[PDB]
This record gives structure tokens, sequence and C-alpha cells, in this order.
């Protein structure tokens, strides 16, 4: 009795004033969610949401056992207890209660049953009672414990729980029904898939079950079961292969019927979308889903401007999306996401099919609909429309004009989305149609949204144009701008202001002429509206870098004394540093004055702490609306993580790296406090993996900044320890990757003998760490369903490893002997065995590993022929390494591939030419060896193998050997070539040769090449 | 926010 009233107190405590409620709150924490009183008060909290006749008081109650029986666990609870709680919370559920209290004992429920608990069968008996109920709540109730406690589904005959979810899909009430289908997806969510086919076979009564909706016009209990339906689709999409038509179909039903409100229209396209993504083969297959898909967005592309036809609205608003045109916008993601997972191969067709018929349309909507629609597809639809580019512009372009403003926006739209998607080749090739194009649209005669866009889509353009290609059109360009630049729009100068800036980025040094013209009328503009300013700054410092340092000259220092009055004065903030660092690529050494004034904000920025909130399950969600935040959970718990601030903080890191990659010794000065107080603290950022990748990078070039002007010393070893310490709790692989990149880069610089022994066994370990969770994630890649990430890592490992060996100069052989077993393993998965390949090339580098000659030649020798390059390319290399380092040790096996080596040579293709030269170089390696001890067909044949122009240590060796008829003209060649083509003494070698001959004879040589290497053979002999 | 783009809900 007396716990009671004080837990009761407590409890009742909670709401409310701070005094009676922190009181309860540490009560709670400090006294009895202890060893000793822990089972007292799950007990109470399970007697309170069974039976308190208070709502608050039961609710609370049930929402606290939940959070509270998960920590325990509720494993260590004793027997005859667990049992009373059960009982309770099991008589609670049967007995009178509001909904949302049914819910969250239900919720309680479900942390009372797991593997190692005794069972429960009471529980199961009150769940098949409750589902045949007259009352929906206690239907809907039982479900919602089927979803939180898949493994029931299991517990119970399955002559029991089939025709339970077949009478859940079909139920009056739109909630069972909703929980019905939520608990059977959430079965294949948690269950492994051996258990799949147990309820799969229920897909076609769920499916069955869903025009039912319609008929009742339940469209926003339809869009919950679709939302059940697209988790289904990412976990077992195959399940849907026989009834696919049907779904299609109705997807299509949906999404037409548009009387209907947006959520139902909205998540029939996304299911419909879905299927693109993780079954695109049962998409390809059936001509009827791109046909469906493309013609339900062109559909919803149309639903713009609403009961205004002459777009006053759109036309008055600024050049941002209407949140309000929801199914336009979901309908051009939709396309978008279909195209780029499809491809052009099988949409192009079916959306050409609709759009030469929209387009003439006397319904502006569609018109419009049209170009948007080309511009969602025109990326994944490259590889067919990239050549039919003429054919598309003819379409396009005579819209330009339309009577519509709003169908004129959408041209300038296609001409933007594909001066991006089909660039560099568009620029080259259509920069006489499209400039003149969107050049009209400029003059101020055009709607202001339709000026705007215009000049948006100059940026797409500029992006990939060179500068001869933009010099014709740089006047025109610019002095268009000019006037957009005065207008009384805000949203038209500041997209005026960008396109001059992007404008003159690509211009480079052909922009000087026009800079006399811009460079007034922007300082007028800044001596005056924040983000016009910053555009404004943007504008004039990227006009500074086109034009070079002596013309930026002319008025650097008044634009210097403007950014420091803005500076010290919120988007502002970020124009303003970017602007800073290309004044610092401007002006090089000449900024080092400015230091002070720059460096001090962005150590600011760059030493953000990883702002966390230790957060609650219900008070998420609501925090994931923000952009600028997100949720995950980690190790049980819940987490709010300020993800923007993060952002900021890589973005200033960034600029710091570049700060100290361009001044070099001149930012020595900030090595230090970079070093401890942001690069390093920063591989301990788990919640962010940019910052972690951003704190990596920073620390060679910090590095090498100190260098160039003891502290080194010491701060190497405190990042490369911490570099190394990452390997072995770095949970994301491509992080992983710039930890080994950054100590390669790191080891590079620091030089001879920078690592310590104990560095070099913790290295190790965090080597074999790796490798080892690499094999488990790949050992995992059906039925149901239809990685360079991976191979990037293992890539960078081989170069750690590699980089390693050299500063030990070979000591790090002993170490590696630990990850034997590990390498024997990938040795005989393509990836694994290049990996494995690639370490053994360098271990022979440094005849002490004889003792696994037996272990891996069989395996090198049959990866000789693979079909796969990669492994010829590493395995050739071996077996010619071998015959350089390891001499003798390795003949019986030199000798005998080498006519393989002659047939692998026989190719000389762009994919492969780089595995044939590894082959070449590796018999040459061999004809020096063992030099006249040879059964020589063998030398011309390598010869014939010249040039080599591809792997440039492999071009050292040749031309090397070289060096010690009328083979005359194939000979310069081979040298030409090779230093023309810049992979590789062997001149003076040739130049005694071609001694050896007349004048006429010697000159005519060289006959055949043209000017520009006629310059350049000039310079070289 | 400035050039021609694609916006990404997924």
């Amino acid at each position: 009795e007396e716990v009671n009233r004080t837990l009761l107190q407590i409890v009742q405590a909670f709401a409310s004033d701070n005094q009676i409620r922190s009181v309860a709150e540490k009560a709670l924490s400090e006294e009895w969610i202890t060893e000793n009183n822990i089972e007292y008060l799950l007990t109470f909290l399970a007697e309170q949401a069974a039976f308190s006749q208070d709502t608050t008081v039961a609710a609370l109650s049930a929402v606290l056992f939940r959070k509270l029986a998960l920590k325990a666990p509720i494993t260590h609870i004793r027997k005859e207890v667990l049992a009373q709680i059960r009982s309770s919370l099991l008589k609670g559920f049967l007995s009178e209660r509001a909904d949302s209290i049914r819910h969250k004992l239900s919720d309680a429920i479900a942390e009372c049953v797991q593997d190692d608990l005794p069972a429960w069968p009471e529980l199961l008996q009150a769940l098949i009672e409750s589902l045949k109920s007259g009352n929906p709540n206690f239907r809907e109730s039982s479900f919602r414990i089927l979803t939180t406690v898949p493994y029931l589904i299991t517990a119970v005959d399955i002559n029991s729980i089939l025709p339970i979810f077949q009478s859940g899909f079909t139920d009056a009430s739109d909630n069972v029904k909703i929980a019905a289908v939520t608990a059977f997806v959430g079965y294949f969510k948690q269950l492994p898939k051996s258990e799949w086919s147990k309820l799969g076979i229920l897909l076609p009564s769920l499916l069955n079950s869903l025009p039912r909706f319609l008929d009742d016009g339940k469209d926003d209990a339809l869009a919950s079961v679709f939302e059940s339906l697209i988790e289904l689709v990412e976990l077992a999409p195959k399940l849907f292969k026989d009834m696919f038509d049907q779904i299609i179909q109705f997807t299509d039903m949906v999404i037409k019927n548009k009387d209907l409100e947006p959520p139902a229209r909205t998540t029939a396209l996304e299911l419909l979308t879905v299927f693109s993504e993780n079954a695109p083969q049962m998409c390809k297959s059936n001509q009827n889903y791109g046909q469906t898909l493309v013609m339900v967005t062109l559909i919803m592309m149309t639903e713009v401007s609403i009961d205004d036809d002459d777009a006053a609205e759109w036309i008055e608003s600024d050049d941002t999306d209407d949140e309000e045109e929801v199914t336009y916008d979901h309908a051009r993601q939709a396309l978008d996401r279909v195209a780029l997972k499809l491809g052009g191969e099988y949409l192009a067709a079916p959306l050409f099919q609709y759009l030469q018929q929209m387009i003439t349309s006397t319904e502006w909507r569609e018109r419009f609909a049209a170009m948007m629609a080309l511009s969602s597809a025109a990326e994944g639809c490259a590889d067919v429309l990239i050549g039919e580019i003429p054919k598309i512009l003819d379409m396009v372009i005579p819209l330009i004009n339309d009577p519509h403003p709003r169908v004129q926006y959408g041209c300038c739209n296609v001409l933007g989305q594909i001066s991006t998607d089909f660039s560099p080749f568009i620029q080259r090739t259509a920069h006489d149609r499209i400039l003149p194009a969107l050049i009209s649209k400029l003059t101020s005669e055009c709607t202001s949204r339709v000026q705007t866009h215009a000049a948006a889509a100059l940026v797409n353009f500029s992006e990939f144009a060179s500068k001869d290609i933009l010099e014709p059109y740089l006047d025109s360009l610019l002095t268009n701008l000019l006037v957009l630049l005065q207008s009384n729009k805000l949203y038209v100068q500041e997209q005026a202001l960008t396109t001059i800036a992007f404008i003159a980025e690509a211009a480079k040094n052909k922009f000087i002429k026009y800079y006399d013209t811009l460079m007034p009328l922007l300082l007028n503009v800044l001596k005056v509206n924040s983000v016009l300013k910053g555009k404004c700054m943007e504008c004039a410092t990227l006009i500074g870098f086109a034009v070079g340092k002596e013309k930026f000259h002319e008025h650097s220092q008044e634009l210097i004394s403007i950014l420091v009055a803005l500076q010290n004065s919120d988007a502002l903030r970020s124009y303003l540093e970017q602007s800073w660092s290309r004044i610092c690529r401007i002006l090089g050494d000449d900024f080092v004055p400015l230091l002070p004034i720059v460096i001090p904000p962005l150590l600011i920025t760059a030493k953000a702490t990883q702002d966390v909130g230790l957060i609650e399950e219900e008070e998420a969600a609501n925090f994931q609306q923000y952009p600028d935040w997100d949720v995950v959970q980690v190790q049980g718990k819940h987490i709010a993580i300020h993800t923007s601030v993060l952002d900021d903080k890589v973005s200033a890191m960034e600029l710091l790296q570049s700060y100290a990659t361009l001044l070099r010794g001149q930012f020595a000065v900030y090595v230090k406090e970079v070093m401890e107080e942001i690069a390093l603290p920063s591989l301990d950022f788990y919640l962010h993996d940019g910052v972690r990748a951003a704190g990596a990078t920073l620390i060679p070039i910090l590095l090498s900044c100190l260098l160039a002007a003891e502290e080194l010393v010491l701060l190497w070893h405190k990042a490369s320890s911490k570099l190394i310490g990452g390997l072995m709790s770095e949970p994301m692989p491509e992080i992983t990757q710039v930890y080994h990149n950054s100590l390669v880069n790191g080891i590079k610089v620091m030089g001879d003998n920078c690592l310590s022994e104990d560095q070099l066994a913790a290295f190790t370990k965090g080597v074999s760490a790796n490798l080892t969770d690499t094999y488990e994630r790949m050992q995992d890649r059906d039925e149901y369903n239809e990685d360079f990430t991976d191979e990037d890592l293992l890539d960078e490992i081989n170069k750690s490893i590699a980089a390693v060996l050299k500063t030990t100069n070979g000591h790090y052989l002993k170490n590696l002997e630990n990850i034997w077993p590990m390498i024997n393993t990938f040795l005989l998965e393509p990836i694994l065995v290049i990996f494995a390949l690639v370490v053994i090339g360098d271990l022979i580098q440094y005849e002490q590993t004889a003792s696994m000659k037996n272990a891996f030649i069989p395996k090198v020798t049959e990866c000789l022929i693979s079909p796969d390059a990669r492994i010829r390319q590493a395995a050739s290399y071996i077996i010619g390494v071998c015959a350089q380092y390891a001499p003798s040790t390795y003949a019986d096996v030199c000798i005998p591939t080498l006519d393989t080596l002659v047939q692998i040579v026989d190719s000389k293709l762009e994919e492969n030419r780089s595995s044939t030269e590894n082959a070449s170089a590796a018999i040459a390696k061999i004809l020096y060896a063992y030099n006249s001890n040879i059964p020589d067909t063998y030398t011309a044949n390598w010869f014939k193998t010249l040039p080599t122009i591809t792997d440039k240590e492999a071009a050292s060796f040749n031309y090397q050997f070289l060096s010690q008829q009328s083979n005359i003209s194939a000979v310069v060649d081979s040298v030409i070539q090779a230093l023309n083509e810049r992979s590789l003494t062997v001149i003076s070698s040739v130049k005694k040769l071609l001694g050896f001959l007349p004048s006429s004879d010697a000159m005519a040589i060289f006959n055949r090449y043209p000017a520009d290497i006629m310059e350049k053979v000039h310079k070289w002999f | 926010a400035n050039k021609v783009t694609k916006n990404k809900s997924n």
C-alpha cells in the first residue's frame, strides 16, 4: 500500500511546475530504476496502465513501462514478477479502456514477449479471441501487437493465422484494415526470408481487397495502405510478379481519378515508381509499366496554376517553387527517378509518343508539362537522347515564343537541363542554336520569370562551355544581363549577378575586356538585401579570378575594404568566406597580410561541436521535419543531430584546407591549432561522416605546411595514431578509405621511418579488422529480390600497405605475417582476388617469401589467363617482379610461364591496354634476369609489344632494357611514342644508331611526324 | 537558387 502512493504521487507529479515535477523525475531515475526497485516500479506502472481510472496516469505509465522495460531489461526480471506483470497487462487490455490507452497497453505487452522469455500462451489466446471481437479497437490493437512482435505470427497455427489476415484485409473498419496491412508487411520486415513463403501467399487477397477503398471513397486509408505496400516492394519486389499488371493498372486508375485528394494519388505514384528502384528487370520486361508510368506522370505535370489560366499568381511571384503544386512536383521527381533506373532504351519511345502530341495541344498546361517531362527524363534517357539532339531542339525551340509565358519558362527549362545533362557535347555542337534562343528571352519584352529562367539556363550552359565557344556571344550576353541587373525585382537582379559570375568564370581571360564596364556597377551595388550583396561579391571575385591578378588589382583594395566592412558589421557569412578564399587564390602570397582578418571566423565555424540532443521516441519524427536536422538510433537510444551546422563545419574545414594548400609554409603558424582543435577532434565525429573525412584530408596538408616552414614530429605521431585507431572503429567503408589515403599522404609527407613499431602493429590489427568486415559484408551478395564502395576501400588499403612497407624499408614484412590467413582466403570473388594479388606484388618487392611461393603461384598462374584483365595485370606484374627482386628462388616458374605471357600479350584495346603492358614488361624482366640462359625468339616477340604508353613504371623498364637493322624506324617511333604520350636516356642510345646512317637516311625517319610533334622532337634530340 | 536543376525528395 505504501509503495503505491509513493509511486502514484511521483507519476502524477509528471504532469504539471518544475519543482514537484523535477523531484519526481530524480526520484524515478535515481531511486526507482535500480537493481532493488525496478520490478516494483514496473509492477506499479503496468498496474496503473491496466487499472487506473485516470486517463493521463494510465497513458503515461504505459509509455514509461515500455521505455523502462527495455532498459531493465525484461530478461533480468524474476519469473514470479514477469508473470504478474504479464497477467495484469493482459487483464487491462481485455477490460474497458480508451483507444489510445489500449494502444499503449499493446505496446507495453509487446515489451513482455521475447525469444529468451517464458512462453505466454494466455496472450496468444487473448489475441485470437480479440481479433474476432466486435470492437474494432480490439481487432486493430491485436494486429498492432503482431506488428511489434511478428514472432507471434509464427506461434499461431498456420490455418488460423492465414484467415486472420484475410479477414483483416477485408474488415469493415478502415483502422483494422490499415493495421492488418501494417502487421502483414511488418512480418517481412522482421523475420528471416526463409519464413517469408509462409505468408507470401496472402499477397493476392491483399491486392484484391484494394478496389474496395475506391468504392467506399476511402482514399486517406488507401494512402496508408499504399505506404505499407511501398515498404513491401523494397523488401520483396518479386512477390508482386504474378499480379504486376493488376497493381500497375490499379495505381493508374487511382491517379487518373482527379476528384481524389492528393495523398492517395501521390502515394500511388510512389508505389509505381519504387518498382523501378527495386525490380528493374521486372519493370523492363513489361511494356505496360513504362507506358503507365509515363502517362500518369504526364497527367500530374499538368496540374499547375489551377483556376488561374493567365498564371497571374505565378507571374507575380519569385523564382521559387510553389509549394501548393504538390502532385506536379511529385510527378517530375518520379519520372526522373524511373528514367535514372531504367534508361532511354526502355522509356524514350513511350515518352516521346506523348510529347510529340502534347507540344501541339491548345491547352498550355500540356505544352508546359511536355517541357518539364523532357527536362526530368533527359538525364536518365541520355544514352539514347544524347544522339538525337537536333531533333530535340527542333521540338523545343519553336516553343520559346509560345503565347503563354509559363510554356516559355518551360522551354528555357529544357535548354538549361540538357545543357547540363548532355555536356560537354551539346556546348560544342548546339551553341549556335541554344545561346541565341536563351539570349532572346533576356530582353525586357519578356516576363520577369522568363528572363530569369533563361538567365538560369545560361548558368547550366556556361558551366561546360569553353571560353572560345562563349567568346562571340559575350558582348550580347553581357549587355542583356546588365539590363536584368536594373530590375525592380530583387530575384531578377540576383539571377542576373549569378549568370554574369558564371559566364565570367567560363570566359576566363576572354572576359578581360568586360571588366571595366562591370566592376563599377558591382562596386556601386555593394556600397549602397543580403543575398544581393553576397552574390555581388561572388560576382566580383569570380570576375577577379577570370581576369587575373594584374587586372584584379585595379579594384582589389577598394573591394577588400568593402568586404571587411561587410564581415564585421547569415547567408552573407558564407558568400563572404568564399570570396575571401577566392581572393587568396588570386593574390597568392600577397594575401598573407589578410590572414588575421579572415582566419578567426573560420576557426569559430570549424570548431563546431557534435551538436547532439539525447532525445525521446515520440519527440523525434517532428524533429525530423526540419531539413537541418536528422535523428538516428545508434545503440538503442534516440539522438538528434544538427546536420546543417556540421555541413558548415566541413565547408569551413575545406576552406582552411585550401588556405593551407595555397599558402604552404605561410600557414604554418596555424597548423598546431587547427591540428589539435579541428582536424583531430573531427575523427571522433561518429554522427557525421563528412566531418570525419574532412578532418582526415586536413591532416597531411597541415603537416606539409609546418614541414615547409619537434612539434611536427609530435603532431605527426598524434595524427597517425588517431588515424590508425580509426581503422578498428570506423563503421563506414567510404571513410575507412579516406583514413588509409590520409595515412598514405601523411607518410609521403613525413618521409623515412615515420612510424614506430607499436604503430606498425596497431596498423596491422586495423588492416585486419578492415579486411575481416569487408569479407563479412561481401559474403552477403534471390527468390524475392533482383559495391565499388568495397572495391575502392581495398584499393586504398593496397596503397597504405605499400606506403608502410616503403617507410619501414621492409621491416613491415614481420607484422604483415599476421594477416596471411586473411590474404590467403582472398586469393581463392574477383575484387578480393585482385586485392590479394596486388598485396603479393608489394611483398616480393622487399627471396624471403619462399615460405609462400607454394601457397600462391598455383593461383597466380591460373590468374594469368583469367577473363578478367585486372587479374591478369596484377598476376603478370607479380611474375615480373619475381624475376626482379627474387631472381633465383623463382626461375622454375618464370621461364615456363614465359610462353603464356607471349600469348596473354596477344589485347591492344583501351580497357586492357594496361594489362597487356604489364605482361610485356614482365617478359622483358625475365629476359633480363636470365639473359643468355634462355631457350631469343622471345626478344623479337617482346619488341612487337612496343610501344608502352600507359603504365609509367613498366615503360620505365622497357626503355631502359631497349637502351642496352631496318627496325630503325620502329626503334625511334617506339621512343617518340612513349615520350609524346608522356609514359616515360634511351635517346642517347638512339642518337648513336642514327649516327650509323647517311645524312638522308637519318632525316627521313621523322618524315612521318606532324609539325607539333616535330617541335618536341627538335627539343628532345 | 540559381541554375536549372531538378529537386530530390526520394
